[PDB]
């Protein structure tokens, strides 16, 4: 049966034949609706942006004219090798962002002492001479460097990592709390430890707990930050943060997600600067560094060499007692019943990380919300662990 | 790289561990909890049914089976592997009753069953036998000339006298509870109450008639599996 | 911050049966549109020093740059769109409190001193990435997926509407949700339905759209998108086809792969940037969930994972009812033989079956689809297992 | 060729890695050396480090050789398996 | 890895080959068996023969002995082999003990055979699941389900093959004590369970019924239409 | 992957080696058989006759198994010979034990059990051979069964296996009038199928192998169509086709 193309007569008949009497009117009205909407959107338009003009009470217009005429604009550049200035070769390599690199002299305003390698130099636009160093002035409350003084989490909050928390206690407390014992045992206090374990194990939380116990401020540094836009002057970032830590009292330096940094030119500058701030800075200081990443090998081989990071604490997935302790800790902040079998939930989620446990508790809360109940039940936790964990076979051949 | 030592039971790890036997051990954690307690008045066995469907006939699920009138069994692991183990246990008990015309002790029962086990790595399997470790843990209880006796059998073939042992998906928690709730002169009735308490505390579902099979062996009576009404009587107290 | 600029959302006409009531409702909407246009035009018609001097001081033209640092109240570090950045001054009339690293400062063409700030800079890409006309699809147009719709409403709607339960229970609202499943299951349709019913700003993103040729343009585009989402709060960001950039992280060698990794690390960082209590949620869809990075789907980043299984028999018949709800079917069409046939029919496959059946009906010079037309259509649209005989 | 430290080479390594700790003459490096069979170099450094660590663990009890003994026991094998099915 | 080895435990203690063989049943065809007070029924979904296949030799329900029947799902050839072995063992057991084989014994034999076929390399597991039905010589209704793993279980009314989960839920929601009061009620139950998945009715359905020791006759294609007509009559009666 | 020895199971449950044994039959010569009211026939294609084959033979594809049994082969030649020898062995063993010609169902089940045993266990490659058994019995008169490398089988009235078997069986089922075909109509249908399924405008009698089984006067006679007979049949079909096309 060959298909027959719809003839013009068939097209005409099929269009009209059986149709609503109102169909023509409906189609016309709908098209007019679209045209009218387009017309409204055309005739509203031109929304005023109203740029950031302050009230006229603050305009010293003459002064702005004078600063426009006088004050020169300086491009921002990254400095490089000093090329042995020593008043005989006052020249430096400066990389003016994407524009280019140049070799430039100083300005009468600046001095050689405050200009070195690596900081932000404000070069002019004609001769490109460095006219003012601009330290990044980072002190970053707009981003990472947690700078939390006394983290809310405590020794009770961390659960399961008892061996881990004990090893951490030793290393970052026994020198910190009892320096005399290490002094009279004839050994330099532990220079640092690399807290390695599968992600989500809670190593960060355990570190913050000991920080709260030590009453020493906890500094957490991310790596992706200085992999992304804020690259380059990261050496000056760590310089200033270590400096303020020296100004600060007993401290606790903690590098998480440092795998990104360890795994490299400006990055290499960052770790040789921290070499200068760890080996060059006396190992007797109270700015103990707490290294922590899942990768135990991606760290640069020159980092864990003796006279530097000295031991390694191996965090592992929490056990049954650990899992039930984490469950109780996370459920304390939830509206649940008092007879929840948290040992049962810990059993039902073997080889489950702490993050998985908090997600299970969150899903239990959502399940309780689903039935519009103000209190989560054990059935909700069972369904939550059925959903999160496991992302007939185990019921018909095993028994 | 543990994978090269993973494959096969005849391979030694650098740490000397039998990884396939360890996996058979861990395969017990996929079986329903079984609890057995040793008392001077006898031994009680309590298990978790884990009923898949209310339509299923409960009598088919055999967590507790009778090897002999004087001995009881509790199981946790693969149903098939157990079935073979239980058949061998019964056959060996009847072999002892034939040759020596005496009731063979539960220690010798678990010895023979372990003899059938731990035979995965052996050349006597040419006519046909297990080339892999048995993946079922055995809880043997009964009364013999040494009074009541309870023995737990390890999939590797290891057996130990246990005053109170719990096997299954919840061996750790139930064992931890039995660690502090067990007492030497504990009576059989309070022992059964304690066992049901632990099972209720550790069960995923609520305690009823169809979630537990209960067995008991005392020097006077023979092997007794608690019927429905006896289960209701023992479960109303808890 | 200014509230959510949602879509237009013209009122829905309920009958849709080409009857008088549809005419009444459509004519009412047209009437209101006419009285709106009359008012806007007539009010356009009816009724008609320092600012000019400050415009003179600004000069002509004025370049647009992004503020990055502020050293003092009269100096800052702006960056032109090219990529170069300068140590420039801030003139007095520039309202200072609006200056915040990441804004869009207005720079003088010569000596690029800051002469103003632009509240709305949104580049054409992020501007078109914002939904203006809500899609006509609705939850009524979705057959089945009751659990999926329920989860998405719990995730991106319940915190938006009355959220007191979330902090009553003490659990955080689910920051971000990802949809996965075989192609054509309803992942994009369920996002259209969300956009139709939303009360927040909806930002549709292709995923592959974020990648840009010029260096630093990708992360800048992602940053601008999420900055708009936050500034447009509450808002919903729908990054469809996340696997376009969500693939497994691997060490990069070429510059382009480095830029791709930079764009995704920026997206991940900015997903971490806002708090879950914030009213900006992300929605991502993909077919190859297994090929995603096991860090974008971390429980601390995207807790929820809504599965979209191939529709079952009752969902299949629901979808068939939905897509045949506008057909003039006969009384003979059973529609049960088709949902019987154990196949991998999806929502897209069912819709195509309906369209093909309509085309068969047209092929017979009839406008009433019959069972035979559906029968031939199912075979026609189904393309491409176990040999017959092995498995009885 | 770098051979495995034999016995006195083991003693020498132990000695060298222990001169910066206030270790008393009460210790006996030769006994530790004859208890360092199969040990190779850096293992002895780990022995010294762990001996100091438990010397702290005993309560900062400086002047001890029993710490060197326990350190010789643990080293890399400090984790104790507690593995079942082994008689 | 740990999947391509029948006698290798996975790190999580799974014999993945056995589970794959078990899952191979789900690719078969639905077969539901229900036992009643005096009847046991075997409902299977019959594949529609296109134009030439002889339905006489596409046997899905087969009788091991005069007192036992079974329906399989998952692999025709393995099914045929296990059927032949099961009838050989039934005859051998009647030779050894002279009394007819109880359903439990033949089910145990089938399970043990499949088990011994899944305990060594070079022996692929029997990728079928069997629904053993029949009456013991004392006259009791027993139904058994055998798994490719080599285990067996007692079910009052179970379903195997594809869509077996849906039929399982149907039976859970519809198996009542009064639903098996009469043979016709059990037939209605099993037909409804089948139509839950095979909605066409009429054809694509094969039933075998066993009353008390009559040498079961499979419902021939003259009253299956009559029984489905009665089912439809009741279906319009209550609605 | 899971494409190792046949005693393996894919996670989805497929027996990939068995599947490859299935799909391998598509490389074999096309053979078909049709059930008529008062006779059965086997039509097979001689895919390999180059120039210098002796044709010292009774039939290559068709193999007679018993005074009531005949079958056509499609697969590897070695497995073909082994399976045919086993077929003769089991048929004669049944004849010796029971003093009665073996039923088609029983013999087919025996061979299929052997084939399943060759894929059930042992680490042995399954027989990559598909068969088409033709025979008669008092139990069901004339029967046609199509075997399978997996060890399955089915009772058919019209079936084609080999290359282009799908199209051949599709058109055959489109053009089969069950219960109303004699031997002549079945022969014409088989010739038309071989014409439409083989890669020749005018197929020759040499490339065609036809054997007919017919029960008459108490005994069943299995005869292969002689060269003159098959030539007459194909010429009758080509003049029928010429009449059909000139009428159109
Ligand atoms: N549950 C459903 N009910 C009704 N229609 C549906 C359903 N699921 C899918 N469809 C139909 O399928 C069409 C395509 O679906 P959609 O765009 O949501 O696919 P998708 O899963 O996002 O696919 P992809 O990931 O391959 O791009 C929709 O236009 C809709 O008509
Ligand atoms: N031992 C523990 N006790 C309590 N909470 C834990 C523990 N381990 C992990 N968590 C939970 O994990 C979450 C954060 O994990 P995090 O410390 O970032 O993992 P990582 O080990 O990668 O640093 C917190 O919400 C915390 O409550
Ligand atoms: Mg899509």
């Amino acid at each position: 049966k060959p298909i027959r193309a719809l003839d013009e007569g068939d097209i005409a008949l099929l269009k009209t034949y059986g149709q609503s009497t109102y169909s023509r009117q409906i189609k016309q009205v709908e098209d007019d609706i679209q045209q009218l909407l387009k017309k409204i959107n055309e005739l509203t338009g031109i929304k005023e942006s109203d740029t950031g003009l302050a009230p006229p009470a603050l305009w010293d217009l003459a002064a702005d004219k004078q600063t426009l005429q006088s004050e020169q604009p300086l491009q921002v550049a990254r400095c490089t090798k000093i090329i042995n200035a020593d008043s005989e070769d006052p020249k430096y390599i400066i990389n003016v962002k994407q524009f280019a690199k140049f070799v430039v002299d100083l300005s009468d305003q600046v001095a050689p002492t405050d200009i070195e390698e690596g900081m932000r130099v404000g070069v002019d636009r004609n001769k490109y001479q460095i006219h003012i160093p601009l330290p990044p002035k980072i002190d970053p409350t707009v981003t990472m460097m947690q700078v939390e003084e006394k983290p809310d989490v405590t020794y009770s909050d961390v659960g399961g990592c008892k061996e881990q928390i004990e090893k951490l206690r030793e290393v970052v407390e026994t020198p910190l709390l009892h320096p005399e014992r290490f002094v009279n045992l004839g050994i330099e206090p532990p220079k640092g430890v690399l807290l390695f374990g599968p992600p989500g194990t809670g190593k960060t939380l355990c570190a913050r707990a000991v920080a709260n116990r030590t009453d020493a401020c906890f500094i957490r540094v991310i790596g992706s930050e200085l992999v992304q836009k804020y690259v380059g002057e990261g050496a000056r970032m760590v310089r200033e943060l270590f400096e303020m830590a020296r100004t600060k009292k007993a401290c606790l330096i903690f590098f998480d997600e440092i795998d990104a940094i360890g795994g490299d030119n400006e990055v290499q500058r960052t770790m040789l600067e921290l070499i200068n701030q760890l080996d060059g800075f006396d190992p007797r200081g109270n700015i103990k560094v707490l290294m922590a990443t899942n990768r135990p090998d991606t760290l640069d081989p020159a980092l864990m060499r003796p006279g530097r990071l000295d031991r390694k604490i191996e965090f592992s997935l929490p056990d049954l007692e650990g899992r039930t302790h984490i469950f109780k800790i996370h459920a304390r902040s939830m509206s649940v019943e008092r007879d929840i079998r948290f040992e049962l939930l810990a059993r039902l989620c073997p080889n489950s990380t702490g993050a998985e446990i908090r997600s299970v508790c969150t899903e239990a809360g959502m399940f309780a919300i689903r039935a519009r109940r103000k209190i989560a039940t054990e059935k909700d936790f069972l369904e939550a662990v059925n959903k999160v964990i496991k992302s007939t076979p185990r019921y018909m051949t095993y028994n | 790289t543990r994978s090269e030592y993973d494959r096969g039971v005849n391979t030694f790890s650098p740490e000397g561990r039998l990884f396939q036997v360890e996996y058979a051990i861990e395969a017990i954690k996929l079986g329903s909890t079984a609890i057995g307690i040793q008392t001077s008045e006898g031994v009680c066995l309590a298990v978790e049914k884990r009923i898949t469907s209310p339509l299923m006939e409960p009598s088919s699920i055999e967590k507790i089976v009778e090897i002999d009138a004087h001995i009881g069994c509790a199981m946790s692991g693969l149903i098939a592997d157990a079935k073979t183990l239980i058949d061998k246990a019964r056959v060996e008990t009847q072999n002892h009753w034939f040759t020596y015309n005496e009731t063979m002790t539960v220690e010798s029962v678990t010895q023979a069953v372990s003899n059938l086990a731990l035979q995965f790595g052996e050349e006597d399997a040419d006519p046909g036998a297990m080339s892999r470790p048995f993946g079922v843990a055995l809880l043997f209880g009964g009364v013999d000339e040494k009074g009541p006796q309870l023995f737990h059998m390890d999939p590797s073939g290891t057996f130990v006298q246990c005053d109170a042992r719990a096997i299954g998906s919840a061996s750790e928690g139930a064992q931890s509870s039995l660690q502090e709730v067990y007492h030497k002169s504990m009576t059989l009735k309070e022992a059964i109450k304690s066992s049901l308490i632990i099972l209720k505390q550790v069960m995923e579902e609520k305690l009823n008639a169809t979630n537990i099979e209960l067995a008991t062996v005392q020097p006077g009576q023979n092997f007794h599996m608690f019927t429905k009404e006896e289960l209701e009587e023992v479960i109303k107290d808890i | 911050t200014k509230g959510p600029d949602a879509a237009s959302k013209l009122p829905l006409v309920t009958p849709h049966t080409q009857c008088r009531l549809k005419l009444l409702k459509l004519e009412r909407i047209k009437d209101y549109l006419l009285m709106e246009e009359e008012f806007i035009r007539n009010q356009e018609q009816m009724k008609p020093e320092e600012r000019s001097k400050v415009d003179d001081l600004r000069g002509t033209p004025m370049s647009v740059g992004t503020l990055e640092e502020i050293i003092d109240d009269n100096h800052a570090i702006v960056s032109t769109s090219v990529g170069s950045e300068h140590y420039v001054s801030i003139l007095s009339f520039v309202d200072k409190d609006l200056l915040e690293p990441g804004c869009s400062v207005l720079l003088n063409h010569k000596v690029h001193a800051v002469i103003g700030v632009l509240m709305d800079d949104t580049d054409p890409l992020v501007t078109v990435m914002k939904v203006e006309k809500a899609p006509q699809e609705t939850y009524a147009d979705i057959g089945g997926l009751d659990n999926q719709i329920q989860e998405i409403k719990e995730s991106v709607e319940l915190p938006l509407t009355h959220p007191e339960y979330y902090e009553e229970m003490g659990i955080k609202p689910p920051k971000g949700v990802i949809l996965y499943g075989p192609p054509g299951t309803g992942k994009t349709l369920l996002a259209k339905a969300v956009a139709n019913q939303t009360s927040a700003t909806f930002l549709r993103v292709v995923g592959s759209e974020l990648i840009q040729k010029y260096l630093g343009d990708g992360p800048k585009l992602v940053r601008e998108l999420f900055r708009v989402a936050e500034e447009h709060a509450p808002s919903i960001v729908f990054i469809d086809e996340i696997d376009a950039i969500g693939t497994k992280r691997y060490d990069s060698n070429s510059g382009g792969e480095r830029e791709i990794q930079r764009t995704m690390l920026e997206l991940l960082n900015q997903l971490d940037g806002f708090d879950s209590r914030g009213d900006v949620k992300v929605i991502m869809a993909t077919n190859r969930i297994e090929t995603l990075d096991p860090a974008l789907i971390r429980p601390g980043r995207i807790d929820r994972k809504i599965e979209f299984p191939l529709p079952d028999e009752k969902t299949k018949k629901r979808i068939f009812q939905i897509h045949t709800s506008r057909m003039t079917l006969a009384d003979d069409v059973t529609l049960d033989d088709l949902i019987m046939a154990k196949d991998d029919l999806s929502g897209a496959d069912i819709k195509a079956i309906c369209t093909e059946a309509g085309l068969m009906a047209l092929r017979e010079r009839r406008m009433k689809v019959t069972n035979e037309d559906f029968k031939k259509s199912k075979e026609n649209v189904l393309y491409k297992g176990t040999p017959e005989g092995l498995y009885l | 060729e770098f051979p495995m430290p034999n016995e006195e080479a083991r003693a020498r390594i132990m000695q060298i890695h222990s001169r910066k700790m206030n270790v008393s003459p009460d210790v006996n490096y030769e006994e530790l050396a004859r208890c360092t069979d199969d040990f190779n170099g850096a293992q002895c450094k780990a022995v010294c480090v762990e001996a100091g660590m438990i010397a702290l663990r005993r309560g900062a009890t400086e002047l001890t050789h029993e710490d060197y003994m326990e350190g010789i026991l643990e080293v890399q094998a400090k984790k104790k398996a507690n593995l079942q099915y082994y008689a | 890895s740990y999947d391509r080895a029948i006698t290798v435990f996975s790190p999580d203690g799974h014999l993945f080959q056995v589970e794959y063989a078990q899952e191979a049943v789900k690719k078969g065809s639905t077969a539901v068996g229900v036992r009643g007070r005096d009847i046991v029924v075997l409902g299977v979904e019959k594949k529609s023969v296109a134009k030439l296949q002889d339905e006489r030799t596409v046997r899905k329900i087969c009788a091991l002995d005069d007192n036992v029947c079974m329906a399989f799902a998952g692999l025709t050839a393995d099914a045929r082999i296990v059927i032949n072995r099961a009838r050989v063992e039934c005859q051998s057991h009647r030779l050894t003990v002279e009394d007819p084989v109880t359903v439990e014994y033949i089910t145990r034999y089938i399970a043990s055979l499949k088990q011994r076929y899944t305990q060594s390399n070079g022996r692929r597991p029997f990728g079928i699941s069997a629904l053993i039905v029949g009456f013991d010589f004392d006259g009791t209704p027993r139904l058994y389900q055998t798994d490719p793993s080599g285990t067996y279980h007692a079910w009052k009314a179970n379903a195997i093959g594809r869509g077996a989960k849906s039929v399982r839920e149907f039976l859970e929601k519809n198996y009542t004590d009064e639903a098996i009061e009469t043979d016709d009620l059990t037939i209605k139950l099993v037909i409804k369970a089948l139509l839950e998945v095979v909605q066409s009715g009429g054809k694509n359905i094969e039933l075998a019924v066993m009353r008390r020791d009559q040498s079961l006759k499979i419902l021939n294609p003259e009253e299956i239409e009559k029984y489905v007509a009665e089912i439809e009559k009741e279906k319009e009666e209550n609605e | 992957r899971y494409d190792s020895r046949t005693t393996i199971f894919s996670p989805e449950g497929r027996l990939y080696q068995v599947e490859y044994a299935m799909e391998a039959i598509g490389h074999a010569g096309t053979c078909l058989g049709i059930l008529a009211n008062d006779g059965v026939l086997l039509a097979a294609e001689r895919r390999n006759i180059h120039k210098l084959l002796d044709e010292v033979f009774f039939s290559e594809k068709i193999y007679k198994l018993n005074e009531d049994m005949a079958c056509s082969v499609a697969g590897i030649t070695s497995d073909a010979n082994v399976l045919t020898n086993e077929l003769r062995l089991i048929a004669q063993r049944y004849l010796l034990q029971y003093q009665e010609p073996i039923p088609c169902e029983q013999l087919v089940t025996a061979l299929c059990d052997i084939k399943q045993a060759y894929t059930q266990f042992g680490g042995k490659r399954p027989f990559g051979v598909s068969l088409l058994y033709i025979g008669w019995d008092k139990h069901y008169g004339f029967q046609l069964y199509q075997s399978d490398p997996s060890g399955n089988y089915g009772g058919w009235k019209a079936t084609c296996i080999g290359n282009n078997s799908a199209a051949a069986v599709s058109m055959l089922k489109q053009d089969y009038k069950e219960g109303e075909m004699t031997l002549k109509s079945a022969l014409a249908l088989a010739i038309k199928v071989l014409n439409k399924t083989m890669d020749v405008s005018k197929l020759s009698a040499e490339k065609v192998e036809i054997a007919t089984l017919t029960r008459e006067n108490g005994k069943t006679v299995i005869r292969v169509l002689k060269q003159k007979e098959v030539e007459q049949l194909i010429k009758k079909h080509e003049e029928e086709e010429a009449k059909a096309e000139r009428e159109k």
